[PDB]
């Protein structure tokens, strides 16, 4: 079939019609990013020549190719620890949550460490981790999964107990509901909306978090982005190893068989063929790892940016910290990567109102100081743009600039003076 | 070590060139690494074989060098793009991106020229000497719920004030720095206080 | 069949006709001793970077 | 250690900031002799959180930090024919 690009949706546009959300939902979305790559290390001489002295001596005729290859892989291995550090080690102190988790109805039990498990991982982190001979060795990460989990929990503790202040200076404690109120202001929604609907908001939040764990559990492909990295590197190593079975024109792919059959004057020729082929195979591997490493580095840099802007603060960048109006984010540790739970404010249940650019009163043009002028069909009100809350139009929520003969579409109404 | 980031680039390129040059001393299976020695000893029918070995090895060495320079160039390009972004957002403006223009609240930045690079001096505002206050989401007065227009309601233990969130500056709570929304029976943790009306005296 | 490594008793159930085995790398990792018909596993001698 | 066998470094219980990374949470430093330890991730800091307590800065400082970025690379040029054939 010819693919659909999405459902068609006409907007009820007119020169005096505005839609304003009378409700909203709290949505939590998951963003999964690769941070690090398996720190592989290949011993060039052993890969090519094994323990053969005769081959090793011939390998030296090629100069320092093996030094370059060993060096390139070492450089990658170092980068991988740098990548992890840049993303997770963004907090100087290891912050702890209080013994009593009273956050005004907000339940963080699925993102905070579960004390009953030796791994000290959150219920979600636990789920994320559950989902994902020839001179070839693998080096361990500098930071163990436990240490990465500790960094994550510190970031969570800071985010929950001191908002974003710990990401700028010292951690300044603040009631969670009050923190959320500030985050509402940050998206153009007045703080009273948070408090008046605090119970609803906490419930929508708690529900959304529960959905995250269920979504990940029931969606095996959810962490494909991390699994793809693992698969690509495993595939690269398997290919590199398989190349040792190739003859490359030699009488045998086995160096020991050549040496047991032939004298040096003839063995050299057969060995040279294996060296050329195996050296070429190793160069191919390293080149691909350098290119792949660059991609991982870019991802790690993106993850580090999100850690700073989505977790250690509130972003005003659209689609940077989830789809919707960013409120806050919570990091979760994952296998060779990081998972961000983005908490966004999403407008809901909008309705049509008649609007005007200004109100005409006593010959003066009055403009809304913060909101927009709307009519329910009989009366004009001024309300905040992101949430329907129809206030009486007064001199304390409007300002005057010019007369009524300038503004196009200006309407006649009363402006109340307290 | 402060400029290690710039020195590392210099070292990597110098190292790459040194390696490329050293490869000219390799035989690659030839009787000699020196092309002139091969030509002075052998006739074309035999020299060709020895030369071909040097060409293969040297061509391979040069291809290795160039590939590494292309990959390395990509890293430098990315860094330059980041530097250009910071020049625009940290120097030619004030950033609201956390940790983008230094650690703290970005005020401004000043660029400085450096060897094959740029150095940014990030001037940030860093909060200091905080103290504990008792706070409330709203003040209850005359049955109405009053919320702070800009700051936060805080108590020093006996009196309630409204102050800007990033710097302690305890103002009297008045109708000119709060707004009303709903009654006192909705907000959780609302506290009783007086909200001063500047018009009441007149 | 020559090489260097550590010979240990194998728990691999070779069929009556199989003389040696290979791993996923397609390299010998087990042999049948030509005199005793004992199956031996072959592992590389301890190695690693320093 | 999980990174291999470390010989010559004295293992201690005290955790410090990482100096020379070994791997798997282990770092080494010169303190005199070389010692090995599990790296610290930073000092622990509990926040005095409660449902009605806020901290507000009564002062501030002006901090200047330095960020150093590479912009350009040496513009090398290699004559392929001359390099190979002179
Ligand atoms: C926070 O939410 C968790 C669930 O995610 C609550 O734990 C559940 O508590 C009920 C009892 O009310 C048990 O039947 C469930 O088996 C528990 N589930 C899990 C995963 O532990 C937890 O009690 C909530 N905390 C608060 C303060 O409400
Ligand atoms: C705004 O939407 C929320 C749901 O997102 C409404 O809350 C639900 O109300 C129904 C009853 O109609 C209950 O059965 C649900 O359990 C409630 N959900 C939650 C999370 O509490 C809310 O009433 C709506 N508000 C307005 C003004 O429409
Ligand atoms: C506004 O009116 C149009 C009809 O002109 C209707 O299609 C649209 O759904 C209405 N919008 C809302 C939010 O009710
Ligand atoms: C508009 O709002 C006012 C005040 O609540 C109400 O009295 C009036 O009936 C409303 N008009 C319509 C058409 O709903
Ligand atoms: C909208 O267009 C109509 C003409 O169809 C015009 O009469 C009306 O004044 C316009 N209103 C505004 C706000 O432009
Ligand atoms: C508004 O009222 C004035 C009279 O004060 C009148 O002249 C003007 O035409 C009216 N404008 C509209 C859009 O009704
Ligand atoms: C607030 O009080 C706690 C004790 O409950 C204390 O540890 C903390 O340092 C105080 N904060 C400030 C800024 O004085
Ligand atoms: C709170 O501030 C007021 C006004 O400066 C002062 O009179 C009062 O003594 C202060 N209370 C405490 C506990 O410091
Ligand atoms: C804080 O919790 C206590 C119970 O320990 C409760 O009495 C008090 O009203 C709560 N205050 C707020 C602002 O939630
Ligand atoms: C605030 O004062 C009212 C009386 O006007 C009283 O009914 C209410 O319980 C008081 N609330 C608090 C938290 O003191
Ligand atoms: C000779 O080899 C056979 C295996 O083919 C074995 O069964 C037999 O016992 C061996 N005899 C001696 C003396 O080793
Ligand atoms: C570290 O502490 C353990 C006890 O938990 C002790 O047995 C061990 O000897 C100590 N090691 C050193 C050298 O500090």
């Amino acid at each position: 079939y010819t693919m659909s690009l999405g459902a068609e949706n006409s907007v009820a546009y007119s020169n005096n019609s505005i839609a304003i959300p009378t409700n909203f939902t709290i949505s939590v979305t998951t963003e999964i990013l690769p941070v690090s790559m398996t720190k592989t290390s290949v011993d060039c001489t052993m890969y090519i020549c094994g323990d053969s002295t005769e081959c090793s001596n011939l390998l030296l005729q090629y100069g320092s190719f093996c030094t370059q290859l060993n060096r390139a892989l070492t450089g990658i291995a170092v980068e991988q620890d740098k990548n992890t550090q840049e993303v997770f080690a963004q907090v100087k102190q290891i912050y702890k949550t209080p013994p009593i988790k009273d956050f005004g109805g907000f339940n963080f039990s699925q993102i905070l460490p579960d004390p009953s498990k030796p791994s000290k991982r959150s219920p979600i982190e636990d789920l994320l981790f559950n989902k994902v001979f020839n001179g070839l060795t693998v080096l361990p990460p500098l930071l163990t999964d436990e240490m990465i989990a500790q960094y994550t929990s510190a970031l969570l503790a800071g985010t929950i107990t001191s908002g974003w202040t710990f990401g700028a200076g010292p951690a300044l404690q603040i009631p969670f509901p009050m923190q959320m109120a500030y985050r509402f202001n940050g998206i153009g929604v007045t703080q009273n909306v948070l408090y008046e609907n605090q119970k609803l908001i906490a419930n929508q939040f708690n529900s959304a978090i529960g959905k995250i764990q269920d979504s990940l559990s029931s969606t095996p492909s959810a962490l494909g982005k991390l699994q793809d990295v693992v698969n690509q590197n495993a595939q690269a190593l398997n290919t590199l190893v398989k190349q040792l079975s190739s003859n490359f024109g030699a009488i045998s792919s086995v160096l020991n068989d050549i040496l047991s059959r032939l004298d040096p004057p003839e063995a050299e020729v057969q060995i040279d063929r294996l060296i050329t082929g195996r050296l070429q195979s190793l160069q191919t591997y390293v080149t691909q790892q350098l290119i792949r490493a660059a991609e991982i580095r870019a991802s790690a840099n993106l993850a580090a940016t999100k850690m700073s802007e989505c977790v250690l603060g509130q972003s005003k960048r659209v689609d940077f910290c989830g789809k919707g109006y960013h409120l806050m984010s919570f990091p979760q540790s994952a296998p060779h990567g990081v998972v961000f739970l983005h908490v966004t404010y999403v407008p809901a249940q909008e309705k049509n109102f008649t609007t005007a650019p200004a109100i005409c009163h006593d010959g003066k043009a009055h403009f809304p100081r913060e909101g927009v002028f709307v009519s329910n069909g009989t009366h004009w009100f001024v309300t905040q743009r992101n949430f329907y809350e129809p206030q009486i139009i007064t001199t304390d929520n409007t300002f005057v600039s010019g007369n009524c003969d300038v503004v196009i579409g200006i309407v006649n109404n009363t402006v109340y003076d307290p | 070590s402060a400029l290690g980031k710039l020195q590392d680039v210099v070292n990597q390129n110098a190292q790459a060139l040194n390696t490329l040059v050293k490869q000219l001393s390799s035989n690659f299976g030839a009787i000699s690494s020196v092309l002139n020695d091969i030509l002075s000893r052998l006739d074309p029918p035999e020299a060709e074989v020895q030369i071909d070995r040097l060409i293969t090895g040297r061509l391979q060495s040069l291809q290795t060098y160039v590939t590494q320079q292309l990959i390395r160039a990509a890293e430098i390009r990315a860094s330059a793009n980041l530097a250009a972004t910071k020049m625009s957002e940290c120097v030619l403006g004030q950033s609201k991106r956390v940790d983008f223009c230094g650690k703290g609240y970005h005020l401004m930045s000043f660029p400085q020229s450096a060897p094959h690079g740029v150095v940014f001096l990030h001037v940030t505002y860093v909060p200091a000497q905080e103290k504990n206050f008792t706070t409330a989401p709203a003040i209850c007065h005359d049955g109405k719920a009053h919320f702070p227009r800009e700051g936060v309601f805080v108590s020093n233990g006996t009196h309630w004030f409204v102050t800007q969130r990033n710097f302690y500056e305890p103002q009297i709570i008045t109708t000119d720095n709060t707004f009303v929304s709903g009654n006192c029976d909705v907000v959780i943790g609302i506290v009783n206080n007086t909200v001063y009306d500047p018009l009441q005296p007149e | 069949l020559t090489g260097t490594g550590v010979l240990t008793e194998s728990n691999k159930k070779f069929l009556p006709f199989q003389q040696f085995g290979r791993d996923i790398a397609d390299t010998t990792d087990a042999v049948r001793d030509p005199q005793t018909l004992e199956i031996l596993d072959i592992t590389p001698c301890s190695f690693g970077g320093v | 250690t999980r990174a291999g066998c470390l010989i010559g470094a004295e293992h201690v219980n005290n955790s410090y900031e990482c100096d020379i990374p070994i791997g798997a949470g282990i770092c080494a430093s010169y303190q005199q002799s070389i010692i090995a330890y599990t790296m610290s991730l930073g000092a622990e800091n509990s926040v005095a959180y409660s449902n009605n307590s806020i901290a507000i800065p009564t002062n501030f400082t002006i901090s200047v930090t330095t960020e150093i970025l590479p912009v350009s690379m040496t513009k090398t040029s290699v004559d392929c024919t001359m390099y190979i054939c002179g």
